[PDB]
Parts: C-alpha cells; sequence; structure tokens
RNA sequence: UAAACGAUGUCGACUUGGAGGUUGUGCCCUUGAGGCGUGGCUUCCGGAGCUAACGCGUUAAGUCGACCGCCUGGGGAGUAC
C-alpha cells in the first residue's frame, strides 16, 4: 500500500495520500485474523450511526449563536 | 422470450473444434422461435492474465434471445467445450441485444489490430466465416 | 589518484538496468534485486543486517537492508533501478530513499501487493 | 421549456453509467481505478441500484480477462 | 438449538409529522441522491401518551380490538420425573 498510482513528479517519498482513492481498505486491512462470511452486515454497517453526528453538527452552529457563545 | 447475452472465448490452437458447434447452437436458437439478433465476431484479443494457458483468446458475442429449455442444453455444451476456455451468459432484466457498445472496437480489432497469422487463420475459420471438418 | 593499470575484462551478467521486489512483513523486510525479464542478481534482509527480532521491521532496518543489497550488485554490473512493492509492513519510504542513495533513479515505485479473491483463513491469533 | 427529461446535468449531479453490460471496457473504468479495483459507493455518493448491477458485471468481465482482476497484473 | 430481535406474538382498526438513505411513479432550469404529488421499504428527529430507568413514539415501549404463546422468589434445575 505504497499504492500503484504515480505521484505527480516522481520522488523517493510517495505521496501516499494523493495516490490512494479507496485502496488497502477491506482488501489488505484485516490482517491475520479468522475470516467470517456474514459478520460485516452487523459489525461494519455504521452509516446510519455516522449520519446522526452530521445532522447534529449542522444543528449546533445555529444554537451556539442563540446561546451567545458566538 | 427471455433474453440471454452469451459471450465466450476460445483458445486459438483448439479453436478448429468450435466452428462446427456454434452453427448447430445458432440453429437450436432459431429452430425454437427465439432469435439471433446480431452474432458478432470480434477476432483475437489479448487476455490481461492467462486462462487455461496462452495470453490471447478469440471472441464471439452472440446477442441471444431464446426459450429457457433451449439454454439448458446449450450452457452445459459451451462450458464442456475444450475449444472454449470460459463463457458467460447474462440476465433477462434490463438487457440489450442490439446497438453494440464495442461495435467500433470490434471492427478496429478485426480490420487493423488483429494477429494476422496462421494460428489466427484458425480463428477467422471460427468467427462469422465458420468452416469445419466433415465427419 | 589515478593509477597506470592493465585492461579490465570481467563479466557476471553486465545488466545495466534492473527491477527490485520488496516483500514487507511485520517482523522483517525482504529486498531482492532482479533482471528486467526477471531473475535474481542478489538479495538482502533486515534480519541479514543482524538486528534480530521486531527491530528487523523498522524504517531504519529497511534502510540498511536496501543498502546491503544495492552495494553487491555492482559486480553483476547494474546502473539504473525500478521497484515492485508487496506488503502492508514498515519501511514504506525509508527503503526507497536508500535505493536512491546507491546512485540509482527510482521514478517507478510500483505496487503489485497481491490481493487474493479472499484466500485461506488466517491464524485466529488471540482467543477473543 | 417543459418535459426535457434528462437533457444534461439534471436529475442527479453524478450520472449512472451503464447497469449490467460488461462487454465494453471503458464504461466499466468509470468506477475502476488504474490500481485495478472497484470504488466504494460512500465516496461517490452513487445511488445503490447502478452499483449493484455493476458489481455483477465487473466480475463477469474480470473472469473473461477483459480487465485485470488483481493488482499484481498491473 | 441459542442472544428466534429495535432482547418487542399475530393479524387488523386508530393517533400532529418533518427530513435522510433509496425505489415505483405525476409535475419541475427533472440544474439540487433535492422540492412538490402519491405509494414503498429503510433511517434521523421529537409531540399527545407510556415507562423504575434508559428508552419508545405512526416500523410504539401510545389508543385499542380479538385470539394464541408463556411466567409467578432464588439456589439446586434447563437437570430430575
Amino acid at each position: 500500500p505504497v499504492i500503484k498510482v504515480r505521484e505527480n513528479e516522481p520522488f523517493d517519498v510517495a505521496l501516499r495520500r494523493f495516490k490512494r482513492s479507496c485502496e488497502k481498505a477491506g482488501v489488505l486491512a484485516e490482517v491475520r485474523r479468522r475470516e467470517f462470511y456474514e459478520k460485516p452486515t452487523t459489525e461494519r454497517k455504521r452509516a446510519k450511526a455516522s449520519a446522526v453526528k452530521r445532522h447534529a453538527k449542522k444543528l449546533a452552529r445555529e444554537n451556539a449563536r442563540r446561546t451567545r457563545l458566538y | 422470450m427471455r433474453h440471454y447475452e452469451i459471450v465466450f472465448m476460445v483458445h486459438p490452437d483448439q479453436s478448429e473444434q468450435v466452428p462446427g458447434m456454434i452453427e448447430r447452437y445458432t440453429a437450436a436458437i432459431t429452430g425454437a422461435e427465439g432469435k439471433i439478433h446480431r452474432l458478432e465476431d470480434w477476432g483475437r484479443r489479448q487476455l490481461a492474465y492467462p486462462i487455461n494457458k496462452l495470453h490471447k483468446a478469440h471472441y464471439v458475442l452472440m446477442n441471444v434471445e431464446a426459450p429457457q429449455e433451449v439454454i439448458d442444453e446449450l450452457e452445459t455444451t459451451f462450458r464442456f467445450n475444450d475449444a472454449v476456455i470460459r463463457s458467460m451468459v447474462m440476465r433477462t432484466k434490463h438487457a440489450v441485444t442490439e446497438a453494440s457498445p464495442m461495435v467500433k472496437a470490434k471492427d478496429e480489432r478485426r480490420e487493423r489490430r488483429d494477429d494476422f497469422a496462421n494460428e489466427t487463420a484458425d480463428d477467422a475459420e471460427a468467427g462469422d466465416s465458420e468452416e469445419e471438418e466433415e465427419e | 589518484a589515478k593509477a597506470p593499470i592493465r585492461a579490465r575484462k570481467r563479466v557476471r551478467k553486465q545488466v545495466s538496468d534492473g527491477v527490485a521486489h520488496i516483500h514487507a512483513s511485520f517482523n522483517n523486510t525482504i529486498v531482492t534485486i532482479t533482471d528486467r525479464q526477471g531473475n535474481a542478481l542478489g538479495w538482502a534482509t533486515a534480519g541479514g543486517s543482524g538486528f534480530r527480532g521486531s527491530r528487523k521491521s523498522t524504517p531504519f532496518a529497511a534502510q540498511v537492508a536496501a543498502e546491503r543489497c544495492a552495494d553487491a550488485v555492482k559486480e553483476y554490473g547494474i546502473k539504473n533501478l525500478e521497484v515492485m512493492v508487496k506488503g502492508p509492513g514498515p519501511g514504506r519510504e525509508s527503503t526507497i530513499r536508500a535505493l536512491n542513495a546507491a546512485g540509482f533513479r527510482i521514478t517507478n515505485i510500483t505496487d503489485v501487493t497481491p490481493i487474493p479473491h479472499n484466500g485461506c483463513r488466517p491464524p485466529k491469533k488471540r482467543r477473543v | 421549456a417543459r418535459y426535457f427529461r434528462r437533457r444534461k446535468f439534471c436529475r442527479f449531479t453524478a450520472e449512472g453509467v451503464q447497469e449490467i453490460d460488461y462487454k465494453d471496457i471503458a464504461t466499466l473504468k468509470n468506477y475502476i481505478t488504474e490500481s485495478g479495483k472497484i470504488v466504494p459507493s460512500r465516496i461517490t455518493g452513487t445511488r445503490a441500484k447502478y452499483q449493484r448491477q455493476l458489481a455483477r458485471a465487473i466480475k463477469r468481465a474480470r473472469y473473461l480477462s477483459l480487465l485485470p482482476y488483481t493488482d499484481r497484473h498491473q
């Protein structure tokens, strides 16, 4: 996961962020552990869970003003 | 009928076996009041990673519509053809059998980007121009 | 300074150019120089730098491995390099900087890290 | 003026590209990097249907060597 | 068989909704995975009401309806019989 995508102008330090778009994730991340078939369905699927923090954050900006912290 | 998009590829040196089998298969399709809505040969193309040896194979895209019965004798036959390395047959839902996305790239391949060699004369004897031995 | 020497004549494989392969684990690093069509011109390791243990798998141990191997292959007669990378292990950049310090250009830092189609079940490790 | 129905850039900001066809390589590459793998749906904000039929299609295609299956073949 | 479930039986009637994910589909620079029109699962949010408390709230843990399953201190016993 130095990533095959070539960094603009070649250098000895890979620009690993700017190279990667969806690599290592799922594919080379679960190293040396017993592989389950169906566990992801209940283990991993936390999209619903992260959607709550994004709403909450968009609510609180108006509310800090209404408290006059802002 | 239900629409079955069969595409398959063939090993060059064993290819001489398939030109007799495809023309019995197209006849089993139109013999049942299904249709061949194109029958496109693409010529020989490079595999990225080898399948059943050799880094090249020869491609035929059928664009079938056919009844379910007929497709049951055919799938078992193309899968157990030695000349064929692999085949894939695609779903009825939202399925095209006309206006090929790869029609230009097929012509380009056939006309100009082919091998142009004797082992691939064996492939042009397996496309739309099929010739096969007498039994 | 310059000396008045007889003609030089020896061969090993006189390659001028190569590929390298770096198989990076959690416990060690394997760095191996090859011919372009792909045949061994030498290797080194971070355990063959004689650090032992976990210490074989740090940037500073990846570095000196890369340098171990790069010295010897001058007798095989290599002058320019490309690298193939295979692993999640440590020494990501610091092994490349050392290949560059052997006087070679390293424009191609090519990942080939093989992802099987969900291969053999790995060791369970801990009982939780 | 009324009833345009899909001129351009209308319904959705990102287009659905193909569904279930797998014989063209460039229609597939709209969701496959040069590194050789399919993109998560979270990242594009694609809608789920066009992604589900494509998963199937990209594999049909992979098994016929119309694409590289694995990163070691770059 | 169990952690057979939002630890919550079934099916059905009734009780302010907004918005997301995403789909049938009327209408729209389909300019907004959006809006409005109307269904769909799925998910955030909270009112009337209910709770020991968390928590639920139109996918109830609300108002109810009929009929079923099942419980009545712990250990020893999910075994004995």
